[PDB]
DNA sequence: AACAGGATGTATATATGTGACACGTGCCTGGAGACTAGGGAGTAATCCCCTTGGCGGTTAAAACGCGGGGGACAGCGCGTAC
DNA sequence: TACGCGCTGTCCCCCGCGTTTTAACCGCCAAGGGGATTACTCCCTAGTCTCCAGGCACGTGTCACATATATACATCCTGTTC
């Protein structure tokens, strides 16, 4: 192809990095439909590809705050946890190591002197 | 390297193999791994009869999950539960696990 | 120490840290055994074990943190029978 | 280097390990498509010092699988909803309100729009 | 009727509808409701009280979900 | 011609004995003053998941009826599954 | 009115391995090319049924303030349970 | 072994519920219309068998590294008592 895709593959065509193609195999995989158009695989990359780098982003910067380079399953749990709209999406799931936010609750931590309220004695 | 058969299992046992009845196992979660639960809830005490019930939900969580594995693991034949069979039994009952597998 | 307070300690240090709080090999040796009288001589895999003992610590924890505001529904802090019954069913698992 | 096509070979690999030099065969791997390199390479966009983990990839990896079979999942619900043959960008696009919500959506759409809209009127 | 137009006019404008689909609309939310009061109960127990409140009413979607 | 009804809602319509026999369909012997107030968010935080979804079904189907199929495909995403009304 | 005590959380430089990447070869399978070919959709007329309101005629569900019973909130307290 | 904290006992005090007004609101009866949702007919542009070709990208050897995970020094903050 001197003028066709045969430089450009499917996924640089819409500017995607994602494989696109391979999402087009799952499709028939999958039998979700009888047909299937070139606009549905690279549509599901497109979610994929804002999906997979906006939970990186808010997860990589968990790790600047945890003073740690690479992320850990830590930094995923965080990232999710901490949007309430990814709450939404996912959450009644469970995620290898990710961990539990801080969720201490305001009826422990007797801020109140420990000693009785009447007087010293317990 | 096969040296023998197993056919239901235990191949070659003999006298070389070991094996036990393993009456009651679901005490192995002791005081300790149950506190260690509810810290990561947030809980500041725990009754008694909290240990033997929290051993009980367990039970019974991992009933409901294993007949769901051991149903595909039938199907593909396999005399083992590898990544997938818990994968797929954790996705039906809602406890869907990212990690691990898939 | 007063045991109360240092359990609020033990709080921030095991939410912030990530590892398995139950044992391995008495969690791997309590799943074979329900395997057994399921299926005898069903084996299992060393990721299986581990894919089952995170999916229960998870479930676990979710369930102790439910009944954790059961207790101050009542007015209370200490987990009773009573806050595992009225979680399981509202979530409608036990009835 | 004339043409192997014609295959008397197909599972090939190693059988008897007939080897000259190198030896270097086993029996042949299942292919497990894995999402790791493309989730990596959105990673250095975002953040280029910031590397990843094994554990990270494979947890990633499992969610990347479970978003598309929910998408496709659900999409594939309501292709049945009508009686439509063919799934296109539209199926989709109305998909992503149901499972995304809020900002997730409108980020989700304008990305997918975007790259239907930029994936024709080239070439 | 006229709480569920105004509630999809809110969203999107020149929607019709049908006294089945109202209906429908109708019977879901109130059993959910019905379902709720029953759960909210056990909530009440709990506490020592037959009264429903608040303080019953979120901790009784909390536990089932709902809220996040 | 923006200017138009939008003060309180029709929420309103659920009356305080309606409120009152919902909770009769349970069992309940006393129910707070806030629970009025509370049904009222709670119906509207309800409605608006389901709704949401209807609109997007009668929207793909091109369609402006919303019809029965279009609430149970709504409902049975998220529970409460409404036999009837389907087929 | 406020200091002591022992361990946990800090910096700062210090060791290691496993996790990670880079070569160098090797080989299908997944994309790409380029027409012939039959079947789901764009696009035109047809046709009845669906929703919007006239348009009155009783009737069972709201709307609201007062009354007297009682149940949730809250105070302390001695002994049980973690 | 010890005190933090269930549980009992008791009535502030603030309402959920019962009993009456109160007639306006929900509701169904006898018919039309304008707009919109399926049958029926025509023609059309993607993917889909032909029927071949070459590049990516996955393993098997071969070398050679970089950050995570905890250690030696050195030194402060927090929590719970007297």
């Amino acid at each position: 192809g001197k003028t066709r895709a045969k430089a450009k593959t499917r996924s640089s065509r819409a500017g995607l990095q994602f494989p696109v193609g391979r999402v087009h195999r799952l499709l028939r995989k999958g039998n979700y439909a009888e047909r299937v158009g070139a606009g549905a695989p690279v549509y599901l990359a497109a979610v994929l590809e804002y999906l997979t780098a906006e939970i990186l982003e808010l997860a990589g910067n968990a790790a600047r705050d945890n003073k740690k380079t690479r992320i850990i399953p830590r930094h995923l749990q965080l990232a999710v946890r901490n949007d309430e709209e990814l709450n939404k999406l996912l959450g009644r799931v469970t995620i290898a190591q990710g961990g539990v936010l801080p969720n201490i609750q305001s009826v422990l931590l007797p801020k109140k002197t420990e000693s009785s309220k009447s007087a010293k004695s317990k | 390297s096969g040296r023998g058969k197993g056919g239901k299992g235990l191949g070659k046992g003999g006298a070389k193999r070991h094996r036990k009845v393993l009456r009651d196992n679901i005490q192995g979660i002791t005081k300790p791994a149950i506190r260690r639960l509810a810290r990561r809830g947030g809980v500041k005490r725990i009754s008694g009869l909290i240990y033997e019930e929290t051993r009980g939900v367990l039970k019974v969580f991992l009933e409901n999950v294993i007949r769901d594995a051991v149903t595909y693991t039938e199907h593909a034949k396999r005399k083992t539960v590898t990544a997938m069979d818990v994968v797929y039994a954790l996705k039906r009952q809602g406890r869907t696990l990212y990690g691990f597998g898939g | 120490y007063r045991p109360g307070t240092v359990a609020l300690r033990e709080i921030r240090r095991y939410q912030k840290s990530t590892e398995l709080l139950i044992r391995k090999l008495p969690f791997q040796r309590l799943v074979r055994e329900i395997a057994q009288d399921f299926k005898t001589d069903l084996r299992f895999q060393s990721s299986a074990v581990m894919a089952l003992q995170e999916a229960s610590e998870a479930y676990l924890v979710a369930l102790f943190e439910d009944t954790n505001l059961c207790a101050i529904h009542a007015k209370r802090v200490t987990i009773m029978p009573k806050d595992i019954q009225l979680a399981r069913r509202i979530r409608g698992e036990r009835a | 280097m004339a043409k192997s096509a014609p295959a008397p070979k197909k599972g090939s690999k190693k059988a008897v390990t007939k080897t000259q030099k190198k030896d270097g065969k086993k029996r042949r791997k299942s292919r497990k498509e894995s999402y790791a390199i493309y989730v990596y390479k959105v990673l250095k966009q975002v953040h280029p010092d910031t590397g990843i983990s094994s554990k990270a990839m494979s947890i990633m990896n499992s969610f990347v699988n479970d978003v598309f079979e929910r998408i496709a999942g659900e999409a594939s619900r309501l292709a049945h909803y009508n009686k439509r043959s063919t799934i296109t960008s539209r199926e989709i696009q109305t998909a992503v309100r149901l499972l995304l919500p809020g900002e997730l959506a409108k980020h989700a759409v304008s990305e997918g729009t975007k790259a239907v809209t930029k994936y024709t009127s080239a070439k």
